[PDB]
């Protein structure tokens, strides 16, 4: 009862404020102007937007994942709760992007994604690191869903770096500080499995404490064990969807695991054959143009007799991960071995290091201010 | 030409609050068949019907989802068909004709084109009933041939396209300008034109790095 005394009092206070949101932003200049003046912080005004991003999503996820029939939650929020706030004229501040990226978050859990196009187009206001890191969060996830593994893996690198010149300080990632650490860790780990004999960019993204364990995971996954298919997929699911609260686990109510059938089994199909793409590339491409010695050496390696070695070989070159040609008279297999790049880290660091100098020189000149 | 007469209407439907209202399925399920029959496409209208079907599983209609699924598979290697299974329920992937359509879809992603045309059942008149579908999948076969072959044998390219005859293959030969070579393969692409490496070449980033190191 204490459970749904808290839950219901969030939504009823948000439904209250939703009317104030629509009322102030659009037309009442003097009410906005009166609100600019009185406090020393306009931070109180702005926080309440994306504070209610993740708290409302929790409360609606509970009501979603308790009532699976005669749907009250999902059409009320979708119609009224979300579109009224966002579709109409933005408040003049970062609040226009806050309500945008609150809506982008709400739009993310729903698996209907195609208006990521126009959400970026309506992000007219400048990309502050606060708004930008949370844009690249979802935009990278959108590329992860687009099967643009090579694009998305770069986008996850920067947001996990912790020299995007974040400083926070006053609770703008609060109570989920390490979610940004572990979700970017996790979703980057899936992308490494698909392609990698290219980056050589994983050094920047993830630190060696985790690179060591996730490194051996990919190898153990693709080569010799489907065990990593399990444990990777266990950690990947809470982070792929982001279901903010799983409901109280008990057998007396059912009500909760039924949505989790869909939610989970939706992502089963993702990692299923995308993982089995990996093992083909896993065997290093030892000799770039393969004669009879190496082509048969690789067709001994693909699968054994008899039936249907060549067919399966020529099915898998198509996907994205080989570029090659067949010759008839020679009987020769000629192929493409492409590689990435060595050092791209140093020249990106040359400014980052100078920020270690800068905020060094600056913070002590704030202490040199005080004790002088 | 009913596709062109619903674009403006359905465009404002799918940007409003009518894409989480189930009542709009009248105009929307009609417009889904208008894609399939008239050989046109709109991902958003499909995905909204799929989302409204995911909302209330009872309103799911098998043929309307087949008209989504089949036309998703013409548009590969895009993630249109990825977004289909994401909204289609556990119950709803075991329906007819859905189960056969999904299995055939799996073959196209893993690019088992030989197995695709073997797998076909020819008594399902719905798969004949989608206009330009039989050629669309063939155009996607030849699309990926161009990306990852430098040559292909005449018998080989035939078999991938459903065991074509000599005369049937003349269309596909002419389509991307492909032509015969000595003994006796069909040319697809030049060897240096296919590979396209963008590998080792950087460390030419002097200008920016000196502009920031200027002071």
């Amino acid at each position: 009862q204490w459970l749904w005394d808290i839950i219901d009092e969030f939504i009823y206070q948000f439904q209250s404020f939703s009317q104030y949101r629509c009322k102030t932003a659009k037309k009442s200049e003097e009410e906005i102007d009166f609100l600019r003046s009185n406090p020393k912080i306009w931070n109180v005004h702005s926080v309440l937007n994306v504070l209610h991003s993740l708290v409302d999503k929790s409360n609606i996820n509970r009501q979603l994942e308790v009532y699976t029939s005669g749907g009250d939650p999902e059409s009320v929020a979708g119609e009224y709760g979300r579109h009224s706030l966002y579709k109409m004229l933005g408040y003049f501040s970062l609040v226009g992007l806050l309500r945008l990226h609150s809506l982008l978050g709400d739009y993310y859990q729903a698996i209907k994604v195609l208006e990521n196009i126009e959400l970026n187009k309506k992000s007219m206001y400048s990309r502050v690191p606060e708004c930008q890191v949370t844009t690249y969060y979802y935009v990278g996830f959108a590329y992860l869903m687009m099967r643009r593994y090579q694009d998305a893996i770069r986008v996850f690198a920067n947001i996990l770096l912790y020299i995007q010149r974040t400083k926070s300080m006053f609770q703008r990632t609060t109570y989920k500080y390490e979610m940004i650490n572990k979700q970017n860790e996790q979703m980057h780990a899936l992308l490494a499995i698909a392609l990698t004999m290219y980056p050589m960019r994983i050094d920047e993204s993830i630190h060696l404490q985790l690179r060591e364990k996730y490194g051996d995971k990919m190898l153990r996954m693709q080569k010799g064990d489907p065990q990593v298919y399990e444990e990777l997929f266990s950690y990947s699911c809470p982070k792929f969807l982001s279901p903010v609260v799983p409901n109280y686990d008990s057998v007396h109510p059912n009500y909760h695991k039924e949505p989790f059938l869909q939610q989970l089994k939706v992502f089963s199909d993702e990692v299923q054959q995308q993982a089995q793409l990996s093992t083909i590339r896993s065997f290093l491409k030892l000799y770039t143009t393969m004669p009879v010695a190496k082509l048969a050496g690789f067709l001994d390696l693909t699968e054994q007799e008899f039936r249907i070695q060549l067919l399966v070989f020529k099915h898998k070159m198509k996907n994205l991960v080989w570029t090659s040609g067949i010759s008839a008279l020679d009987g020769e297999f000629q192929s493409a071995s492409e590689v990435d790049f060595y050092i791209d880290k140093d020249m990106i660091h040359i400014a980052d290091t100078k920020v270690a100098r800068r905020y060094g020189d600056f913070f002590i000149r704030q202490i040199h201010k005080f004790e002088e | 030409a009913m596709f062109e007469q619903m674009r403006a209407n359905v465009g404002k439907l799918l940007k409003g609050i009518d894409r989480y209202n189930p009542e709009n399925l009248a105009t929307l399920e009609r417009y889904v068949e208008t894609q399939a029959k008239e050989n046109a496409y709109d991902l958003e209208a499909n995905l909204a019907v799929l989302k409204l079907y995911q909302f209330n599983p009872a309103f799911f209609q098998t043929t309307v989802t087949a008209q989504i699924l089949l036309k998703a598979l013409t548009n590969l290697p895009h993630t249109d068909f990825t977004l289909c299974k994401c909204m289609i329920d556990q119950a709803h992937q075991e329906e007819r004709p859905i189960r056969q359509i999904l299995y055939l879809g799996d073959l196209l992603e893993t690019c088992h084109f030989q197995a695709f045309w073997q797998a076909l059942d020819e008594n399902m008149d719905l798969l004949e009933g989608i206009t330009g579908f039989e050629d669309s999948v063939r155009k996607f076969i030849c699309h990926v041939v161009g990306i990852t072959y430098q040559h292909i044998d005449r018998w080989l390219l035939a078999e991938m396209l459903g065991d074509l005859t000599d005369s049937q293959l003349k269309m596909w030969m002419s389509k991307y300008g492909w032509s015969a070579d000595e003994s006796g393969q069909i040319f697809i692409c030049s060897q240096e034109e296919s590979i396209k490496p963008k590998n080792i070449v950087e460390k030419i980033d002097f200008d920016s790095v000196s502009s920031i190191m200027a002071s």
